[PDB]
């Protein structure tokens, strides 16, 4: 059969930044020629390690796909050796990350009045490469742990994006999916 | 680490205040685009949820010590947060105060001056009472529209303003300020280096010092205005006394721009008017704002956002939408910038299509700043970015390259005065009125003016400072100062004085980086990317640095200068002297028209 990129690129619902969904893809054939000239929709097609047009000839095994929704100016933090909020608390890529981080604007679909996307914004530590933090809805204290919101130094982590369709560019939902082309 | 406890507290604030104020500003946008009973209740409930978040986080910020914080970036954010919240007023008086502010705006907006002969027809100020006060020249007709606005909206606002100066004074003393006037002089307050330090009482010392240097230019301007208006009013103007306060420009006498058909230096020269030129060409309300985007993008400032044109209300909508359409440049947050203005194609709206587009590209500039540091350097810095674009666009050399002016419009020595006198009516003609309206209120809130002497010392400062005399006697039953929009709706009016001093201080600084060789009024910073990189350096700091440091790095002067304003009108100030040789330069306080 072909490669199941329809469930990755054209999925019905994408998750938030912290609870991103991992799909392990192996033993597939994909048409990267039509994905190479798809720049009319994809706002970001940055690649690392390999050329965008040369990966079709190379055979990769156990290709991972981490797909999520960030805001418009948070697509810069899906790069290797990048520092920021979601590059250290939500989703961190290693320095030897090979593949193409793929992002496109989704202000029309992923910014309705019922959707809700969150980010971590508060954690005691640095997120490891390819580490998925679980949905830990627990209040973060400045020192140790706390119980309720009224305690000083105690802030809830999961701050939601205010995704309305009327926000300006940079604060609009961008569906980011990486393609970690692991080799051998 | 005391820094990291306050660093993450602001990150708790900035990740929660950004969404709570964006829904507050979207509900504020929905009230200001169509007024309904279902829109006010969505506005204030979001406006009080943000106000509950305003005062809850302010109390948590006071647990941090500013002395143990050794980072100036988070110290200034804590200084705004510790000093804005928890008013000392009770629950009953806060409902009383919000009832007053919602009544003074309702009396001013829904108020209307009906004719005493026939009270059926009645002008609700829009449209009405500004074509009369802006174009008509009759003495007995403008007296009705001026005194009538001080009667219908004056007697109905005096008891609301007598309680306004008490509750807001008590509210200001809850933040340990002395009076409500000292609560308004906090945008100019500066703490930091001893040389770059600006106290709240140094503003009153500097503004009085600046007006002592404006007054040689203004009194020659006032003498030439009175001499030219003496031909239009041959019986109701004394040749050595004060001008009538109702015959000058607007209704209140703020701008003198409507006197340019009457006070014209050379009537035999063609006008610099763009109103008839835009109507004769293909020029809609989009190109009012689309061509203004071309001026900002010519100097290196970025384009408007893709959601700017879709979301802004650039024109008055149909389908029976009741909208208050005062021109305001909304920064709703989260990268969303809008303009709420119902344009009417004239020369006045073409310049406010750069003034409202001057807050934009300033709001777009400090978007990389933290959320609390997302204002101007002061309130006069924010209003001067748009108006310094009203100096480089309104030049006849720039209108010739725009195509809106004829190619045969030669710049003679007489058209250097027609343009400059029009810039003297708008800009120099508003400096004494803006100064004393924020000198009357600064003494009313202090207690220097008792409540039984409000209107006595209001006109005693109109004659001495501005040079205007009331056409009818006013007792204490009237409230003429509260007839303005910025006074009845609780707005600071010292923006328009301090932005004018910064309007030409920015302009002379921009024209020396643009390598302009010539007079200051002939300058044009268009198509110059070097005069926009230094402007955007000034715009991108926001309120991160004190305004005495932002001004020093931009115009190479620390304090407010008026020398750039005088050098702009130095070709006119020489010409104003030779025309006022026969006439008298000054005004007499004791003269009364009645
Ligand atoms: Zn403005």
């Amino acid at each position: 059969n072909l490669c199941p990129f329809g469930q990755v690129f054209n999925a019905s619902n994408f998750p938030s930044v912290y609870a991103w969904e991992r799909l392990r893809i192996s033993d597939c054939v994909a048409d990267y020629a039509v994905l190479y000239n798809s720049s009319s929709s994809f706002s970001t097609f940055k690649c690392y390690g390999v050329s965008p047009t040369k990966l079709n000839d190379l055979c990769f095994s156990s290709v991972y796909a981490d797909y999520f929704v960030v805001k418009g100016d948070d697509v810069r933090q899906i790069a290797p050796a990048q520092t920021g909020v979601i590059a250290d608390y939500n989703y961190k890529l290693p320095d030897d990350f090979t593949g193409c981080v793929l992002a496109w604007n989704t202000n029309s679909v992923d910014s309705k009045s019922g959707n809700n996307f969150y980010y971590r914004l508060f954690r005691h530590g640095k997120i490891k490469p390819y580490e998925r933090d679980i949905s830990n809805v627990l209040y973060n204290s400045a020192g140790g742990t706390c119980s309720s919101i009224s305690q000083l130094g105690c802030y809830e982590p999961l701050k939601s994006y205010g995704f309305t369709p009327t926000v300006g560019v940079g604060y609009q939902p961008y569906r980011v999916v990486v393609l970690s082309f692991e080799l051998l | 680490t005391p820094e990291d406890l306050a660093k993450t507290f602001l990150d708790d604030f900035n990740s929660a205040a950004e969404n709570l104020s964006y829904q507050s500003s979207l509900a504020s946008w929905e009230y200001n685009t169509n007024i309904s009973d279902e829109n006010i209740q969505k506005m204030d409930e979001a406006g009080a949820k943000w106000s509950d978040f305003y005062e809850t986080q302010s109390k948590h910020a006071k647990n941090f010590s500013l002395e143990e914080i050794h980072n100036d970036t988070v110290k200034l954010q804590l200084q705004i947060l510790q000093q804005s919240g928890s008013p000392v007023l009770s629950e009953d008086k806060s409902k009383r105060l919000n009832s007053i502010l919602n009544a003074m705006s309702t009396i001013y907006s829904t108020g209307k001056v009906c004719r005493p002969n026939n009270p059926q027809e009645c002008l609700l100020l829009e449209p009405g009472l500004d074509n009369i006060m802006g174009t008509s020249k009759d003495y007995n007709e403008r007296l009705w529209a001026w005194e009538g606005w001080r009667a219908e909206v004056g007697k109905q606002l005096r008891p609301l303003y007598e309680e306004y100066v008490v509750l807001k004074n008590e509210m200001a003393r809850g933040y340990h300020y002395e009076d409500y006037g000292d609560y308004w002089r906090r945008d100019y307050e500066t703490e930091g280096s001893p040389d770059l330090e600006y106290s709240r009482d140094q503003l009153t010392k500097d503004v009085e010092r600046i007006f002592a240097e404006i007054k040689p230019l203004y009194e020659q301007l006032h003498a030439y205005v009175r001499a030219k208006l003496m031909d239009t009013y041959p019986f109701h103007i004394s040749p050595t006394g004060c001008l009538p306060a109702h015959l000058l420009g607007d209704m209140w006498g703020r701008f003198w721009t409507n006197l340019y058909p009457l006070t014209v230096p050379f009537g035999q020269k063609p006008n610099i008017d763009v109103t008839d030129a835009m109507l004769n060409q293909t020029w809609d309300a989009k190109r009012i704002f689309k061509e203004a985007e071309k001026f900002f993008v010519s100097i290196g400032l970025p384009h408007m956002t893709e959601g700017f044109w879709n979301n802004s209300m650039l024109t008055d909508p149909g389908d029976g939408r009741k909208v208050v359409c005062h021109p305001t440049a909304w920064d709703l947050g989260k990268g969303d910038f809008r303009i709420k203005m119902c344009t009417k194609v004239t020369m006045e709206d073409f310049l406010t299509a750069h003034h409202e587009m001057g807050h934009i590209q300033y709001d777009m500039a400090y978007a990389s700043q933290p959320y609390l540091l997302r204002n101007g350097a002061n309130e006069g810095f924010h209003e001067a970015v748009g108006e310094v674009m009203s100096l480089s666009v309104a030049t006849p050399k720039h209108l010739k390259t725009m195509g809106l002016l004829s190619p045969d419009f030669l710049e003679d020595n007489e058209t250097e005065i027609n343009f400059l006198f029009k810039q003297a009516l708008t800009i120099v003609g508003t400096l004494p009125f803006t100064y004393m309206l924020e000198k009357w209120r600064w003494m009313v809130f202090k207690g220097e003016i008792p409540k039984e002497e409000w209107m006595t010392k209001w006109w005693e400062m109109k004659r001495k400072i501005v040079g205007v005399v009331e056409p009818v006697p006013h007792d204490e039953t009237y409230c003429d100062p509260a007839s303005l929009f910025h006074v009845a709706n609780d707005y600071s009016f010292i923006r328009y004085y301090t932005r004018t001093i910064f309007e030409f201080q920015f302009h002379e600084a921009l024209c020396r980086i643009a390598k302009h060789d010539g007079p200051l009024h002939k300058c044009d910073i268009s198509n110059s990317t070097d005069a926009g990189k230094k402007l955007h350096q000034m715009l991108s700091v926001g309120k991160s640095q004190p305004w005495t440091s932002v001004l020093k790095d931009f115009v190479d002067s620390k304090d407010m200068d008026v020398g750039p304003l005088l050098r702009y009108f130095e070709p006119l100030y020489t010409w104003l002297k030779e025309q006022n040789r026969n006439s008298f330069v000054g005004w007499n306080t004791d003269w009364s028209p009645h």
